[PDB]
């Protein structure tokens, strides 16, 4: 009834705070998980670019 | 050989810390070699053709199957070239003199065809003057911009 609903609503407020801490926990994982993915992609294209510049200076000196 | 090739690959002079101005002249390399086998010569040639140094380096190769007395001429060949290119065209020459133990055995051989009285362990009495006349053809000159920097290599026998 309404009385059990108010009680399970207090417990649902605890549960909602529990989902909010779990959701911000998953977010605090995956924001920087996405950003380490992009940091990998950045450093990878930069290492390839270094190899490209070495290739061009070597071919033109040959 | 890897440390000498690494030095000659990346040895640069810093004008950021001295106020000279950039104007950056890289190194001519006079690479003299006396009784290298093939296994070290292929290393140095692959290293130089990779890092783009065979367009600034003059190579004096005396392999270990060439006859064992023209090692007496080879450091003098390399240093005459270095003295020219440094002190009359303003280069900044780096001379790699590979494995002077082979040179010193190359003149123990000659100095014991003449029964010349030796120093210790058979090497002749005058060898200090020959190593002196090789090594002391280096250094800078007052009034000029050239230089000769020597990295000789030694292979100490019982280290
Ligand atoms: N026939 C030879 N072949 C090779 N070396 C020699 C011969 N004769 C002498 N020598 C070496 O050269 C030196 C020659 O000295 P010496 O004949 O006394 O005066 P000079 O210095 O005018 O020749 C000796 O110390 C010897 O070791």
């Amino acid at each position: 009834s309404k009385l059990e609903a108010i009680l399970s609503q207090e417990v649902e407020a605890e549960i909602q705070a529990l989902l909010q801490e779990a959701e911000a926990k998953a977010e605090a994982v995956k924001r920087e998980a996405e950003e380490k993915a992009k940091a990998l992609l950045q450093a990878r294209e930069r290492a390839l670019e270094a190899q490209y510049r070495a290739a061009l200076r070597r071919a033109e000196s040959a | 050989n890897e440390i000498a090739a690494q030095i000659a690959r990346q040895a640069t002079v810093r004008p950021d810390l001295s106020g000279e101005g950039e104007k950056e002249e890289p190194f001519a390399v006079v690479f003299a070699a006396m009784g290298i086998t093939q296994r070290e010569l292929s290393y140095f040639i692959q290293e130089f053709e990779r890092t783009g140094a065979l367009s600034r380096s003059v190579l004096f190769l005396n392999k270990a199957d060439d006859p064992t007395i023209e090692r007496i001429l080879t450091p003098r060949m390399a240093l005459t070239v270095a003295e020219y290119l440094a002190f009359e065209h303003d280069y900044h020459v780096l001379v790699i003199l590979t494995d002077m133990t082979n040179y010193c055995e190359a003149l123990r051989e000659i100095g014991a065809a003449r029964e010349e009285i030796p120093g210790r362990r058979g090497y002749p009495g005058y060898m200090y003057t020959d190593l002196a006349t090789i090594y002391e053809r280096a250094g800078v000159v007052e009034g000029k911009k050239g230089s000769v920097t020597q990295i000789p290599i030694l292979s100490m026998p019982d280290d």
